[PDB]
């Protein structure tokens, strides 16, 4: 499932052991963007205008903690789009899906998507954010064109 | 007066060529346009795989 | 008479690991 | 009555695209196949010829040469325009 | 696994003071 | 023939009006060299006045 | 167009509508006719 959402993003959620579960748009104090991570620091500092504390000294036990294995996702190259004009949560793909269907389920919609009278520098400017990982020489002419 | 009369025929001649462009301009346009969106559609998207190291920057 | 702030560094250490799958 | 049209408008703006003309027609049969089932007979093999005969040849002709409608209207005023001038060049 | 060093702002005193003629 | 020998009487002059601005070039870049130099020695050199507030940087 | 007779010309315009790309492809063939006659006549 894939849903549009506000940026700038910031969620931080102090764990009871002391560390901090991040997920930001954004860097601060080192942290990596966009993928979610544990984070633990020796000495209290501010991030995400927040403070950080070193967490209290613990004595060890048996864990029972879980181990999931990990997994590499494939997403659609406009997820972003297909998230938007929806408004809602939407399903996107599946764990196991081949690249063919995948395709070929917004394909229609995202085609009927088309160049309007009414909207063309709208439309241009979305060309180019597509067209730009692609081929950069496009999108550069296209978002001159637009401004234009 | 053989220029003026002369000047009136280059003129709508460079008039004709002017607007003939225009048609050809804007329909190319639109195809290329329309062709790159349908290239857009179906290039491969991006793979996530939640590993933090990877995404370090110093 | 002059008065001057000179920077001298220092840091923190922060540690992260990751979340497999998001779970 | 009502029930008809609830849906009808939406159902008209899925129309045929120089895109996927194949998919749209396999559909289009799907969808007749109960109300007429020679036309749906039709309609697939149309539909499996721009697919599977050849290596799709014909069917990324047909979208190539719908694509480039604009283009193929844009040349041909440009012709009408040199026969005419042509033609009347000729009359005495 | 990943381990960083994160820097934190501070600073020194420095005063200094002339010598005529260098001497 | 007639283009190779009129070929030869165009060249001589190009030729000798090559080497008689060589001669001009480099006598003039002397000169101004070292007239140059005459001025650069004469011009006011600098002051000191071991004054550490004058030259802070911040 | 709805309710002026029984609705006949919004049947009429509708299928109208739907025949545009047959009358431009007939409109063509008129043309090309035209001009071969008309070459056909001047000396
Ligand atoms: C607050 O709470 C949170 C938890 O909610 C705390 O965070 C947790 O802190 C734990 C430390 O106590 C972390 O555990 C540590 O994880 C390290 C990283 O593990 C990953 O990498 C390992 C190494 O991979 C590289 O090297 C190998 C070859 O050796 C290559 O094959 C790889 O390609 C890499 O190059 C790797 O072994 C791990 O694999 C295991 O986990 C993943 C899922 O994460 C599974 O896919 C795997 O199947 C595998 O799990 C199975 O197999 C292992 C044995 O191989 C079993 O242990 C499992 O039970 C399961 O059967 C990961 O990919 C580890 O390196 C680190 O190891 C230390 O401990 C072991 C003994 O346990 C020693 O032998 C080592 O030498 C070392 O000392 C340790 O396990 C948790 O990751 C972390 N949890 C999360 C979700 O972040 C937080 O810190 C707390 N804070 C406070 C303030 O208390
Ligand atoms: C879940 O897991 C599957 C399996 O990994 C993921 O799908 C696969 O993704 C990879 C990476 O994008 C694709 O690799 C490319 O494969 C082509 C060659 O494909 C042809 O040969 C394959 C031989 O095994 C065959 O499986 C393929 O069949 C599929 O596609 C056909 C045609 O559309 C279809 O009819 C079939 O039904 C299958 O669906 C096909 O015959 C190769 O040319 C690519 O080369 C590029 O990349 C390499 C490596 O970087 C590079 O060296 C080359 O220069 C070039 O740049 C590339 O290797 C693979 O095709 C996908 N397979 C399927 C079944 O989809 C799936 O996406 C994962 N899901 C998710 C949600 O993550
Ligand atoms: C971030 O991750 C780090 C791992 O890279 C964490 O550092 C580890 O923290 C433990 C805390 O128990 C240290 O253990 C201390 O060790 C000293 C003496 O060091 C020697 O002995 C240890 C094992 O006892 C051995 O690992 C060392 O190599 C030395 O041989 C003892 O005096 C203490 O009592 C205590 O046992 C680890 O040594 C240390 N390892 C490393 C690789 O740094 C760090 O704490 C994490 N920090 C944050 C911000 O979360
Ligand atoms: C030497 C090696 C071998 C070489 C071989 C080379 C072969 C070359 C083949 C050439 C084929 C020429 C095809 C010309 C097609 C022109 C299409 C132009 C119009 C177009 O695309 O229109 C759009 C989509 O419709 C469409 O795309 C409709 C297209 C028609 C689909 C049906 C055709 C298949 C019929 C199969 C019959 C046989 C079956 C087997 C028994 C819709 O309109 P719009 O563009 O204005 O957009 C407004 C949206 N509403
Ligand atoms: C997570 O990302 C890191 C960084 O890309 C991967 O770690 C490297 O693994 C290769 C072998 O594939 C080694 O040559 C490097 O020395 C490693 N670098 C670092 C910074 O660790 C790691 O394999 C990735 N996957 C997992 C599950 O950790
Ligand atoms: C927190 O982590 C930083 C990591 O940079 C520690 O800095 C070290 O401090 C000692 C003094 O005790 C210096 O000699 C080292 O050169 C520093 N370098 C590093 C990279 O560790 C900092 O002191 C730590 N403080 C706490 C409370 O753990
Ligand atoms: C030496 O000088 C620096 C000059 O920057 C002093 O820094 C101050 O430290 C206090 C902590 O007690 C901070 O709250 C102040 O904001 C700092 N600023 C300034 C300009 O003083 C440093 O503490 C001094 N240390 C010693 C040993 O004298
Ligand atoms: C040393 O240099 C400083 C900086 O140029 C001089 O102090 C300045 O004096 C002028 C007036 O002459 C004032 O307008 C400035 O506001 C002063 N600036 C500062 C930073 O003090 C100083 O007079 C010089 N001479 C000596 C002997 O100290
Ligand atoms: C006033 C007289 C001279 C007639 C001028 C009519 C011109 C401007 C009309 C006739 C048909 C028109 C074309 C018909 C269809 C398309 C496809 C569309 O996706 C892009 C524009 C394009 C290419 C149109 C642009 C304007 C056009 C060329
Ligand atoms: C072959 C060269 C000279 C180009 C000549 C222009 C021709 C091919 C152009 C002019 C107008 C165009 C038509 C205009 C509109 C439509 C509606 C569309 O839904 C199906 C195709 C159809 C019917 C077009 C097909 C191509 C067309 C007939
Ligand atoms: C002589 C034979 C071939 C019949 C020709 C019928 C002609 C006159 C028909 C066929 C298709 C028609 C056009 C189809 C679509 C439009 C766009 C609409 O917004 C206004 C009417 C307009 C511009 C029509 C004008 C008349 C038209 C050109």
């Amino acid at each position: 499932w894939a849903e549009a959402v506000k940026e700038p993003f910031v969620q931080v959620n102090p764990l009871k052991n002391g560390s901090y579960l991040v997920l930001a748009s954004s860097t601060d104090c080192q942290i990596p963007p966009y993928v979610p991570s544990i984070v633990t620091v020796n000495e209290t500092t501010s991030c995400f205008g927040l403070d950080f504390k070193r967490p209290l000294v613990a004595e060890e036990r048996l864990s029972f903690e879980p181990r999931l294995p990990n997994l590499q996702l494939r997403l659609p190259h406009l997820v972003g789009i297909i998230a938007k004009i929806k408004g809602i949560k939407i399903e996107v793909t599946s764990s196991g899906e081949s690249i063919k269907e995948q395709i070929e389920r917004a394909k229609a919609e995202l085609l009927r998507l088309d160049i309007h009278e009414g909207d063309t520098p709208a439309w241009i400017q979305q060309l180019a954010a597509a067209t730009k990982d692609v081929w950069p020489a496009a999108a550069s002419a296209l978002q001159g064109i637009g401004n234009f | 007066y053989t220029c003026c009369a002369t000047s009136s025929r280059v003129l709508a001649w460079i008039f004709l060529v002017c607007i003939l462009l225009i048609i050809v301009l804007v329909s190319c346009f639109v195809t290329i346009s329309r062709i790159q969106w349908n290239k857009d559609i179906q290039v491969l998207g991006p793979v996530i795989d939640w590993n933090v190291t990877q995404r370090a920057v110093y | 008479s002059l008065r001057m702030q000179h920077p001298v560094p220092k840091y923190v250490e922060v540690n992260m690991t990751s979340i497999p799958q998001g779970v | 009555k009502e029930q008809i049209e609830r849906a009808k408008a939406e159902l008209l703006r899925l129309d045929i695209h120089e895109g996927d003309t194949p998919a749209w027609i396999q559909q289009l049969a799907a969808a007749t196949k109960d109300v007429w089932p020679a036309a749906a007979s039709a309609l697939q093999g149309i539909g499996n010829f721009l697919s599977g005969t050849a290596q799709g040849i014909f069917g990324t002709a047909f979208s190539l040469l719908g694509y480039l409608k604009p283009i193929l209207i844009g040349v041909g005023v440009i012709l009408l325009v040199i026969l005419i001038f042509k033609i009347v060049s000729w009359i005495p």
